[PDB]
């Protein structure tokens, strides 16, 4: 509900107070004090999370009104205040008590508390200082305690709740941090820092634009006339009180150009805006393009002057989002609506924004003319999603007039007259956004330090026009391509265009292409591009033309296809190349952007007509940290959920723990992650919504749901060859268990640059070729290190993915190493190299009908290995007799690394016990050492086969115990029947609780469980590891 | 279809046999070159996914879609690659008790 909002200078922790009507109607006597919730009229689409409030009766307050302590929000009497709120009483009175709170305090009072000998002295002094009362005090994280001096950091479990001094654990913090000086409430500032002056000519000061529109009910002075925000402008009372007006009735503006007329309004305290500017709708900033930033004027121009235009011409500004044929009906309709709905003020040489809903094709609604209002209700079931400019000429005003620069249009009198083109520069996004104001599906945004190649493309386009045209012309063409196929490369253009104010045309010739049959539809494609562009390219001042998916059109030439079709390809290639230059003849300053998903398929016959190309890689850690910040920022996460309850993350999120551990190689579409989380978080919210113990009144994301989401995203893509980073537990890189473990870390610690920022260009990498423990271990070993000192395990799966097809399979090697390197930091596991089994040309593959894997692997990954960065090998060879030793040598991939199998003296017996753990051994004695009754040289993975046999023996014991219980089940059932029901309906715990007490690991071991290997083959490995494996 | 869908508010679409509209031919051999990744049907599928994705990002309440088919993998590559699909189910040969109720 809405209630009248008012303020007091009372302390932040004092109770609010409510008008007698609210107190009598909603003061439930089951509670000593009425709890409630507040929200304010925040600007824009979002909303603040509803803040709990505590209140008391006051019969003096006007009907349906609230007083709140100004310092709760940080308001001050130095500026005009708000007047109404969203409120609710907390029905059912239940409110959570916080598990803990953290406080941060200046050094003086911090030390004065920390040196106190007892807890209650600290508590009571805090109570005195801040008027905090146990149980009753409402608190939120980031709440102020005193500006300059102390603040409330965080709360648990919820970010808001009640404090109990006996059970809310109190955490007290100081660090002398200068951030205390940044505590300034919402205001604390002496305005006389601009000293008073008796008169001024124009008060020229910076003009800027809002991040959003302003809802009409916010318009505090509320002029009675129905009139348009498009004429309104908004700023503080500061500077306004330096004029001789408030809520100014008449303002006019010019900045070394034409004049605009505007109306002024005051912005209120809750904003986070600049301390000094005027904020305007973009309708202003369509004038003064990218400049003209500072000058205004105010005078009594008139209350109802300029009331007509006898004739005008109004114009399409033109643009691909405008000039295409099928949108015309709705744009013209909403255009006439813009003039029909009210009188409005216009200037000569002036721009009106108009927006519409796409996909309104075929649907015409307002078939009946006039009648009762309907357009506005559709206009609130609509919400706009594409935006275009219309331009109006000067009015042909009758007779002589001193006013010759501005005019009013209204539904009566003169009609709209359309005219062909009026070319105009699109606004640069850094001067003012537009999408944000209209809340459209938003062009992503960059900071130019972290992404290189956006800066590259920017530097191309920014120079080729504006900075060039002072001199001789220069066209440009660029091709964009990427190894990975979802990299967002099209979105790059959507960005850079708006960033540089480049007028964009974009072409969906991927499929919107008529008959388009490559092998038949002869030339229609070329007509489709040419005749389309020709109708819209002329009289666009800059121009970039962007084609999606050139692989739809261009293709290679091969023996496999009809020469007739090949000559069709030839014709299309040639005419495309000619039209590409023809734009450079007919339409000066045109620039061309191509995009291709696989660079090889465009023949060099076209590729020669590049001016540049860019490899766009998959992003890396610093980029991913930026990109998650985007998706989890408030306004983009919210705007599409129409549900009134807002959504947010909470700042305990670890963007760094996402950035790598959670993100690996993942091929963008992090969107999929954030949406998967948003669903799951919403589910638990609607779960508790079933009148459960509390309702935190906001959807709150949590790290656990991000972890679940990312792990799901690695397996829902079930075809994916990859693997997660953490297949390892209890085995976290125990570098002290043996010397060899003490040396695996060398190959990772060094390229982690901890010894130096290595040159990436001298010493060959100490990649490891692991004999290790030859019999068993290797399956674990690489995974164990990979999780605990590295970051992924995407691995070559070495036996698979050799393509049989003629001359193809080099593609799979080049792809696998590309996909490996595409994750910056982590190894590839390689099985036995017998997965490749390179074997020098004889007694096998014989190097003839197959060479394609090894003939690549000898080279390209060794090139990377010699630059010695990012990616590392950890192969697990056992049978070098099967291999050619063209690798496995000091010249390429050295460090033939051996460990052997421990003879009998092992801590690994203790670690065997430690991993039979997680399941109970009832004995007090550990009884492990009797396993050493095994004859020596035995210590293989069969340790855990023996734990399996012991567990199965416990299972057999409990199985025969339940069989005995079944046999006597007549003791509690009329028959020894229904066993499959009985165990479930009795279920007296006893849930397979483990019985390792029977020590049956020896009872297995004494059988000489022959899956162990102990033969001379082990001696063979043990000797040859030294004799040849070194 | 999309035009009607946006009109009727919260709405749902199904396609009883998606294989006919958007099944990639299983032979993987419509052309030997890379453009086998964009035969005519897959071209339709991409157009559809683009339209839907664009309207969906405006307001997720408005349209969902159900695809019924033969084998969850065998529909189409692009359908998974773009993360258009997600939450999923399958029917299984009914158990004896339900089998009795059916009979
Ligand atoms: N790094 C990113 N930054 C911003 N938006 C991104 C990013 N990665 C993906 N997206 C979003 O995903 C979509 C990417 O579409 P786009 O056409 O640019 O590429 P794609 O479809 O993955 O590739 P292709 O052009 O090869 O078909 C857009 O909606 C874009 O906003
Ligand atoms: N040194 C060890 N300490 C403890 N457990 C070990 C050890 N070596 C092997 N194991 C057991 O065996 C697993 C790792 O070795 P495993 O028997 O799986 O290798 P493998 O299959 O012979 O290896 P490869 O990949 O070379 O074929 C571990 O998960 C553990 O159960
Ligand atoms: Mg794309
Ligand atoms: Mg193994």
């Amino acid at each position: 509900m809405k209630a009248s909002l008012t303020f007091s200078l009372s302390g932040i922790y004092a109770p609010c107070s409510i008008s007698r009507d609210i107190y009598l109607e909603y003061g439930d006597k089951k509670a000593e004090c009425l709890y409630g919730t507040i929200r304010l009229p925040q600007y824009g689409p979002g909303c603040t999370p509803g803040k709990i409030v505590h209140c008391v009766l006051d019969d003096s307050l006007p009907f349906c009104s609230i007083v709140v302590p100004s310092k709760l929000f940080g308001f001050m009497p130095t500026q005009p205040t708000m007047d109404f709120c969203y409120f609710e009483p907390i029905l059912d009175n239940v409110v959570p008590v916080l598990d803990s709170v953290t406080f941060l305090i200046n050094e003086q009072l911090y030390s004065k508390l920390m040196d106190l000998p007892q807890e209650m002295q600290q508590i009571q002094f805090l109570h005195y200082k801040y008027n905090i009362n146990s149980m009753e005090t409402v608190v939120h994280s980031r709440d102020i305690l005193t500006s300059g001096l102390c603040q409330i950091l965080n709360c648990s479990p919820f970010p808001q709740g009640l404090v109990d001094f006996t059970e809310t654990q109190l955490i007290l913090v100081n660090d002398t941090e200068q951030k205390l000086s940044a505590l300034k409430y919402a205001n604390e500032d002496e305005e006389y820092a601009l000293p008073k002056i008796g008169t001024n000519s124009a008060l020229s000061i910076d003009l800027e634009s809002l991040p959003c529109t302003i809802s009409r009910d916010l318009l505090r002075p509320a002029p009675h006339i129905n009139d348009d925000n498009s004429i309104y402008a908004f700023t503080d009372a500061e500077t306004l009180l330096r004029l001789d007006v408030t809520s100014g009735s008449f303002i006019t503006v010019s900045n070394m150009g034409c004049v605009r007329l505007v109306k002024l309004f005051v912005l209120l305290l809750p904003n986070g805006f600049k301390k000094r500017t005027i904020y305007a709708p973009p309708k202003i900033i369509a004038s003064f393009p990218d400049c003209s930033v500072v000058t205004i004027s105010k005078s009594n121009i008139g209350h109802t002057d300029i009331p007509i235009a006898n004739q005008v011409f109004i114009s399409r500004v033109g643009g691909w989002l405008q000039s295409q044929k099928c949108f015309q009906n709705i744009i013209l309709t909403t255009l006439k609506k813009f003039f029909s709905e009210s009188k409005r003020i216009l200037c000569q040489n002036d721009l009106i924004p108009i927006a519409f809903d796409s996909s309104m094709a075929d649907l015409n609604i307002a078939e009946e003319n006039d009648e009762s209002d309907d357009e506005d209700e559709l206009g609130q079931y609509y919400k706009n999603d594409s935006l275009v400019w219309f331009f109006v000429t000067s009015a042909e005003l009758d007779c002589f007039s001193k006013d010759n620069s501005h005019f009013i249009i209204d539904p009566n009198r003169t009609k709209l007259i359309t005219t062909n083109i009026t070319n105009r520069r699109p606004l640069p996004l850094s001067r003012s956004n537009l999408q944000r104001y209209y809340g459209f599906a938003e062009t992503f945004y960059y900071d130019l330090h972290i992404f290189p190649y956006v800066r590259q493309l920017v530097n191309i386009l920014e120079t080729s026009f504006n900075c060039s045209q002072r001199g001789i012309t220069l066209n440009a063409s660029v091709l964009l391509h990427s190894t990975t196929n979802n990299v967002g490369k099209a979105t790059m253009v959507r960005f850079a265009s708006k960033y540089l104010g480049i007028h964009l045309l974009e072409i969906d010739c991927l499929s919107l292409t008529s008959n388009s049959r490559q092998l038949d539809s002869t030339s229609k494609i070329i007509g489709y591009i040419r005749a389309k562009c020709e109708n819209v390219l002329p009289y666009a001042s800059p121009a970039v033309i962007f084609l999606a998916h050139l692989d739809s059109i261009l293709l290679d030439v091969n023996a496999n296809q009809d020469p007739e079709a090949i000559k069709l390809q030839k014709s299309i290639n040639f005419e495309m190349s000619k039209l590409l230059d023809d734009f450079t003849f007919k339409f000066p300053g045109t620039t061309f952007v191509g995009s291709v998903n696989n660079i090889d398929n465009v023949p060099s016959s076209f590729r020669s007509h590049m001016r540049f190309e860019i490899l766009v890689p998959v992003p890396s850690e610093a980029q991913r940290l930026r990109i998650f910040q985007w998706y989890l920022s408030s306004h983009e996460l919210n705007r599409d959920v129409q549900q009134k309850v807002p959504v947010s993350y909470m700042d305990n999120i670890s963007f760094s723990s996402l950035s790598s551990y959670s993100a690996g190689l993942t091929p963008l579409d992090i969107k999929s992650i954030v949406e998967t989380a948003r669903m799951t978080a919403t589910a638990r919210f609607y779960q508790e919504s079933k009148k459960c113990g509390w309702l935190p009144q906001s959807i709150l994301i949590t790290q656990e749901d991000l972890s679940k989401a990312t792990s799901k995203a690695r397996n829902e893509f079930s075809v994916s060859i990859g693997a997660p980073q953490i297949p390892n537990v209890t085995w976290d890189d125990i570098g002290g268990i043996d010397f060899v473990k003490g040396e695996i870390l060398d190959t990772i610690d060094m390229p982690l640059k901890h010894p130096e920022l290595f040159t990436s260009g001298m010493k060959k990498r100490s990649g490891i070729l692991f004999y290790g423990p030859p019999g068993t271990g290797k399956t674990l070993m690489a995974k164990a290190i990979a999780t605990n000192f590295s970051l992924n395990f995407f691995s070559v799966k070495g036996p698979e993915l050799l393509n049989m097809y003629i001359g193809e399979s080099e593609a799979n090697v080049r792809r696998v190493f590309q996909k490996a390197r595409e994750a910056k930091p982590c190894v590839i596991f390689f099985d036995q190299i017998d997965s490749v089994a390179p074997k020098r040309g004889n007694q096998g593959d014989s190097g003839g009908v197959m060479d394609r894997i090894v003939s690549q692997l000898l080279a390209e990954l060794d090139g990377m290995s010699t630059d010695a960065d990012g990616v590392f090998v950890i192969g697990a060879t056992n049978r070098p007799d099967l291999l050619d030793e063209a690798l496995l040598r000091p010249g390429r991939f050295d460090k033939l690394l051996y460990l052997g199998i421990p003879d009998t003296d092992t801590k690994q017996l203790n670690i065997l016990e430690a991993l039979t753990r997680k399941f109970v051994l009832d004995n007090d004695v550990k009884l492990i050492e009797l396993a050493k009754l095994c004859p020596f040289n035995y210590t293989g993975a069969d340790f855990y086969a023996l734990c399996s046999d012991a567990m199965l023996n416990a299972m057999s014991r409990i199985a025969r115990m339940v069989e005995k219980k079944v046999s006597q089940h007549n003791e509690l059932t009329g028959e020894n029947i229904s066993t499959r029901r009985w165990f479930d309906k009795i279920a007296t715990k006893e849930d397979t609780k483990v019985v390792v007490k029977m020590e049956d690991f020896l009872k297995a071991q004494e059988q000489l469980t022959p899956s162990v290997s102990r033969a001379e083959l082990n001696h063979y490995e043990a000797v040859r590891a030294n004799f040849e494996g070194a | 279809w999309c035009s009607f869908c946006y009109w009727y508010g919260p709405s749902l679409i199904v396609l009883d046999n998606v294989e006919a509209l958007f099944g990639k031919p299983q032979a993987n051999d419509g052309d030997p070159s890379n453009n086998g990744q964009w035969d005519n049907a897959s071209k339709l599928l991409n157009f559809f996914i683009n339209q839907v994705t664009k309207i969906f990002n405006k307001d997720n309440k408005r349209i969902r879609v159900l695809f019924s088919g033969k084998q969850k993998t065998q529909i189409n590559p692009l359908l998974f690659d773009k993360h258009f699909v997600s939450e999923t189910w399958s029917l299984r040969a009914p158990d004896k008790h339900a089998r009795a109720k059916l009979l």
